[PDB]
């Protein structure tokens, strides 16, 4: 499908300008030869005139050979560039657009070796060969006609030494081909590997004491290191052949030897054979920069067929109607999810209830029931296999992806801080937002008085995963962050975890003051924080099992007694 | 600055392939000089020529033959540095020595970088350092060296002409002095930028979920392309400011070789120089002036390789945690802390000031107190996470800067309030605190953290693959496979850090079974805001803002009014969210 023709084309004009002028610096180049033989010729025929005009025209051909090739090697690096930055933005905006768990399993380690690392492979390409594949393409072709039309017996030599180089060099192909799906997953296994190391550093130095290092890291590394070896050998052959063969020295060879046998023959011409000698670079010796860089075109290449491999990801169905929401009310009508990896059962299996506007629902049930599961497909993490999640009587899918997302505020149970500023991570996705507010957000929570204590105080800063702060100020900060948007509904996913029970009450009773009439989704293994709600959904081994109030579940006597009355004896 | 730092530098990059590289880059340059030889024979050959002269035509065709054949196979068997797989070999070690560099490096200075920047510098940083080195050297020695041989045999052929050819290498070292800080600076600053932009794509990769809510089309994402447009412009500003430095140097370089032959034309027609000798001249000029002409072009990644070389050198310039005055292993395990006040970096807090406390052997403590108190700061700093500035923290009678980090690491195990499974499958997520256990010894572990039972409803079973975090579990059943994980691993103190946050009320009574189980001969300390669950410790610890105000029984704390009575209060409080 053609890949390096295919990644060029947002600066298909400035790249066809780079061929362009480089194969008018390698024609005038040619000419500059021309030139230069009829200076030689000039003098060898008059050995007492300096031939002016062939002097003067080989000097300008060389200025005008050297200015083209600069300009031409210009262009192709600003070109490079304009596809780096479009690749890049465009490479951001997939992963956007990704399904949250396509993106999820994919990795982080895989976003930072495509987005990174496989775009900077495109800078040698595109900025370092294709003036050196018009060379290698207009040179040996005009030059061919040029010997001709000058010395056709040398001109049949040095054609066959490149007939040789090129017979030799397609004929050893690897073509890449079986290989580029284990180099790909060695790649980002690699660099999964390194960010799991930096990332997880007390676990790996807690318990993993039996490798030096990271264990995880090793292995990926003599993977890489195995894949590595392959790929070098298999086009080693190559590449030290297109070295030898393309040198000066092969066609010098070749010609010096049927120059004597022209000789011996009684055929040899000086003139024709010093003028070939100046023009025979353009043939072989044009070739041989291409072919310094073919190593790493084909890694180019690896990198953007990885590149349009994670372009073609589908997406997650997004329509064109644009309907509204207009009730702030949800609704999941026989939903069953099931996720990506093949799991035994389901994470939900015929989970329905309405909660209308204004209703304080807490979601209550063992480890592993779906309460994430129901969090994250309102959140449309992804699209039920039956069922339908409405809001306010518009279904998820019948949504835009900001009309969806304008009306949850959402607070996972994994708490992620972007490092950067406390106040720049409240006021995420606002940067215009003053400061008041951020307070006011932070005030509605218990932050604000630890973030005061702090001495930057809200431009303090924050660790790579909030490692700076403590884990329940991480959560109150994720917390203001979802309570500064003023969304419809807010949807918490264990929001008073990692805190004790004062800064819990005072949360509780801080946030029952603000979210009025807001509808506040609940998720909660505290049962004290559900004991006052306006209703209580029961969820086990990923079937909803009970709904209504404390009282009524209380009395129901079924899954949620059990669960009440050992939280009461509890505490 | 220094050669001799940068090559002193590469050697070390290279490691145990030293020699092997050495080798190479002395059969380039050894093929380097035997292809100016080769050019050389011209001389003779053009002279045979225009004469006819058979005999001493072959005479010096031959030796033209064998010195190319010489100039093949020594490039050929130079090159096999990149093909051979010494290139890969070095690449491994360099990787493996940067890897365990970050597990000795301080976890406090650790923690203070990014994860995409490392990845940056273990990754790409290696492959700017050694994928190019053989490539460079046959470059830069075609460049100089061949040329150099060619106009010194010149010199013995004609000392005129051999002069004004020479004459060109000194021409370019003050324009290869003049641009090396533009390309040294260039090459600094597209290191830094894409470190930065390595780190930047990590943290927007690693926070999609909070993303995706915000909304507003691109907000943080705004600030990626911001991110991506400034490198592009940088990498555009960088170009043009080369690029008439660059035209000037190919234009003087040029011309410069452009003159040689006028001078050569003007020797010849004076009747003084030979016109064969003066053609090899010129075809060795014209096979040598596209070359010549872009060496400061081709120092840039040198100048790049060096860049790469200073980053890897500064990540392993940093220094581990003393190790003063090495001890044995403790036979008590009674961790007591001594007047110890530690002091965060780039923080006021001062927090954990002046705290004095004991962790009785073969006993359960439980640390209480409100968020930020200090609580996994006593857990980190139990860990040597960092030295503290005041006080001792000793694992017995021994002190923990007496003992190297391997043998805290085995005498600790510890379940952590950032709970992190390992993305491979379940069993070798429970296995790697102790590998060396038989199957039955971990479904054991797994059973006393009552996990077997989502392990079950496993259709992969064991087996089952964990995501990056342990994505495909959920926070309980990951959380639980934690606790199971630092069951398995038989170490005398035993640190949880709120080893229940995400568990439901059963599945925390099961756990805390096996905690209090653990009790009878091992060291544990207990950090939990559910005060239910700890409220049979033999001793409880209240924190608050970094100092140990109240110390305590369950029934002594409860007596006498204090904030762990307040605590328990508000637990036992009801909570109302007024309809
Ligand atoms: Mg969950
Ligand atoms: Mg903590």
């Amino acid at each position: 499908r053609f890949p390096l023709w295919q990644v060029i084309t947002p600066v298909r004009r400035k790249v066809i300008l780079a061929m362009a002028l480089a194969g008018l610096a390698a024609l005038t180049s040619l000419g500059a030869l021309l030139f230069l033989a009829w200076s030689l010729r000039d003098i060898r025929a008059t050995p007492d005139a300096i031939p002016a005009w062939p002097l003067g025209g080989v000097i300008g051909c060389v200025v005008l050979t050297f200015v083209l090739r600069l300009q031409a090697f210009n262009t192709s690096h600003y070109a490079a560039f304009h596809l780096e930055n479009i690749l890049r933005s465009r490479l951001a905006r997939k992963a956007l657009q990704l399904p949250p768990g396509v993106l999820q399993q994919m990795g982080s380690g895989s976003v930072a070796k495509v987005m990174l690392d496989d775009v900077k492979s495109l800078h040698i390409f595109v900025a370092d060969s294709t003036p050196l594949y018009a060379r290698a393409i207009i040179m040996p072709l005009a030059t061919i006609v040029i010997l001709f039309w000058l010395d056709w017996r040398l001109a049949i030599a040095t054609l066959g030494v490149l007939a040789f180089g090129s017979v030799v060099l397609v004929l050893a192909r690897q073509r890449s081909e079986n290989m580029a799906q284990r180099y790909h997953k060695a790649r980002e296994q690699v660099s999964a590997a390194v960010i799991e190391f930096v990332q997880a550093m007390p676990v790996v130095r807690t318990f993993d004491s039996g490798s030096t290092s990271f264990l995880r890291y090793q292995r990926a590394l003599e993977e890489w290191v195995d894949v590595l070896k392959t790929w070098y050998r298999k086009a080693g052959f190559s590449a030290r052949f297109s070295f030898s063969i393309l040198n000066p020295l092969p066609t010098l060879f070749v010609l010096i030897w049927s120059g004597y046998g022209l000789l011996h023959y009684g055929s040899f011409d000086f003139i024709a054979w010093v003028a070939v000698l100046l023009l025979g670079s353009g043939m072989a010796e044009a070739v041989m920069p291409m072919m310094m860089l073919n190593n790493l075109v084909a890694q180019t290449r690896l990198s953007i067929q990885r590149i349009y491999q994670v372009l073609a990801m589908p997406e997650l169905s997004l329509p064109q109607s644009d309907q509204q929401p207009q009730e702030a009310s949800i609704t999941f009508e026989q939903v069953s999810f099931h996720y990506p990896q093949a799991r035994t059962g389901a994470a939900l299996q015929e989970v329905s209830f309405h909660v209308p506007a204004g209703q304080i629902v807490a979601l209550v049930g063992p480890s592993g029931a779906g309460k994430s599961t129901v969090a994250r497909l309102l959140l449309r993490y992804a699209d039920p296999d039956k069922g339908h999640i409405r809001i306010g009587g518009v279904d998820l899918r019948d949504m835009q992806t900001d009309t969806l997302m304008k009306q949850l505020s959402f607070v996972f149970q994994d708490n992620f801080l972007f490092a950067d500023t406390i106040a720049n991570n409240i006021r995420l996705g606002a940067p215009d937002t003053p400061l008041e507010a951020v307070i006011a957000a932070a005030r509605v929570a218990q932050a604000h008085d630890f973030i005061s204590a702090l001495p930057e105080g809200y431009n303090t800063r924050v660790g790579e995963r909030g490692v700076f702060l403590s884990g329940g100020q991480r959560q109150r900060i994720t917390i203001a962050r979802a309570l500064l948007q003023d969304r419809p509904i807010l949807v918490l996913d264990e929001a008073t975890a990692f805190a004790d029970p004062e800064n819990e009450a005072a949360l509780i009773k801080a946030l029952a003051a603000a979210m009025r009439g807001r509808t506040v989704i609940m998720v909660a293994h505290r049962l004290s924080m559900v004991t006052q709600a306006d209703v209580i959904l029961l969820f086990s081994d990923g079937q909803l099992r009970e709904m209504g109030n404390h009282t009524q579940l209380l009395a129901q006597g079924g899954l949620y007694q059990r669960l009440w009355q050992h939280y009461q004896q509890a505490q | 600055l220094a050669w001799r730092v940068i090559w002193r530098q590469l050697i070390s990059s290279v490691g145990s392939q030293a020699r092997m590289l050495r080798r190479s880059m002395l059969a380039l340059l050894l093929a380097a000089f035997m292809q100016g030889i080769a050019f050389a024979c011209l001389y003779p050959i053009i002279d045979a020529l225009l004469r006819g002269d058979a005999p001493q035509l072959l005479n010096w065709a031959m030796a033209f033959s064998v010195a190319a054949i010489v100039t093949l196979v020594l490039r050929w068997y130079g090159l096999g540095f990149e093909y051979r797989g010494h290139l890969a070999q070095a690449t491994h070690e360099l990787r493996l020595r940067l890897g365990e560099q970050l597990r000795r490096v301080p976890l406090e200075k650790l923690q203070r970088g990014r994860a995409g920047e490392m990845n940056a510098l273990l990754l790409g940083s290696v492959d700017e350092n050694l994928n190019y080195v053989i490539a460079i050297a046959n470059i830069l020695l075609l460049t100089i060296v061949t040329p150099l041989t060619a106009s010194l045999a010149t010199l013995w052929i004609d000392w005129r002409l051999g002069l004004v050819m020479l004459l060109i290498f000194p021409l370019l070292v003050p324009f290869y002095y003049w641009r090396r800080p533009a390309m040294r600076r260039q090459m600094q600053t597209l290191g830094e930028a894409h470190q930065r932009l390595s780190g930047d794509i990590v943290e927007f990769a690693q926070g999609m979920m909070v993303l995706r809510t915000c909304g507003s089309d691109a907000d943080k994402s705004r600030a990626l392309l911001a991110h991506f447009n400034a490198l592009e412009n940088l990498q555009t500003r960088t170009h043009r400011q080369g690029a008439g430095a660059t035209m000037l140097i190919a234009s003087v370089v040029e011309l410069g070789l452009q003159v040689v032959v006028l001078s050569g034309i003007v020797w010849v027609v004076t009747g003084t120089l030979n016109l064969a000798f003066l053609i090899a001249a010129v075809a060795m000029i014209m096979r040598f002036a596209e070359p010549m002409a872009m060496f400061i072009s081709y120092t840039s990644v040198v100048e790049l390789i060096a860049s790469a070389l200073q980053r890897i050198e500064q990540f392993m310039a940093i220094a581990p945690l003393p190790v003063a005055e090495q001890s044995e292993m403790p036979e008590r395990y009674d961790i007591r802390f001594d007047n110890v006040s530690y002091r965060y970096e780039e923080g006021d807090g001062y927090a954990l000031n002046h705290v004095s406390l004991t962790f009785p052997a073969a006993s359960m403590s439980a640390l209480v107190g409100a968020s930020g108190a200090g609580k996994t700061t006593v857990t980190k700093l139990l860990m040597r996470y960092a030295d503290p500035q005041q006080g001792q923290i000793s694992i017995g009678g021994v002190d923990i800067r007496r003992l190297t980090p391997e043998q805290l690491n085995s005498l600790i195990s510890v379940v952590f309030q950032d709970v992190w499974l390992f993305d491979d499958t379940l069993l070798a997520n429970i296995r790697i605190a102790r590998p060396q256990a038989t199957r039955q010894e971990v479904e054991e572990a797994a059973r006393a953290a009552q996990c077997l039972e989502f392990i079950s409803r496993l259709p992969q079973g064991w087996l089952t693959p964990m995501g990056e975090m342990g994505g495909q579990l959920s926070g309980g059943e990951r959380q639980r496979i934690s606790i199971a994980r630092a069951l398995l691993k038989n170490a005398p103190v035993v640190i949880l850090d709120e080893p229940t946050a995400a568990l439901d009320i059963e599945s925390e009574l099961a756990v805390q079974k096996a905690i209090d189980n653990l009790v009878h001969n091992r060291t544990v300390i207990i950090i939990a805001h559910r005060l239910s669950t700890i409220a049979g410790a033999g001793n409880i610890l209240v924190m608050e803002e970094g100092q140990v105000v109240e110390q305590g029984t369950h029934a002594q704390l409860l007596s006498h009014h204090g904030r762990y009575q307040a605590l328990w209060q508000a637990q036992m409080a009801a909570r109302v969210w007024r309809d």
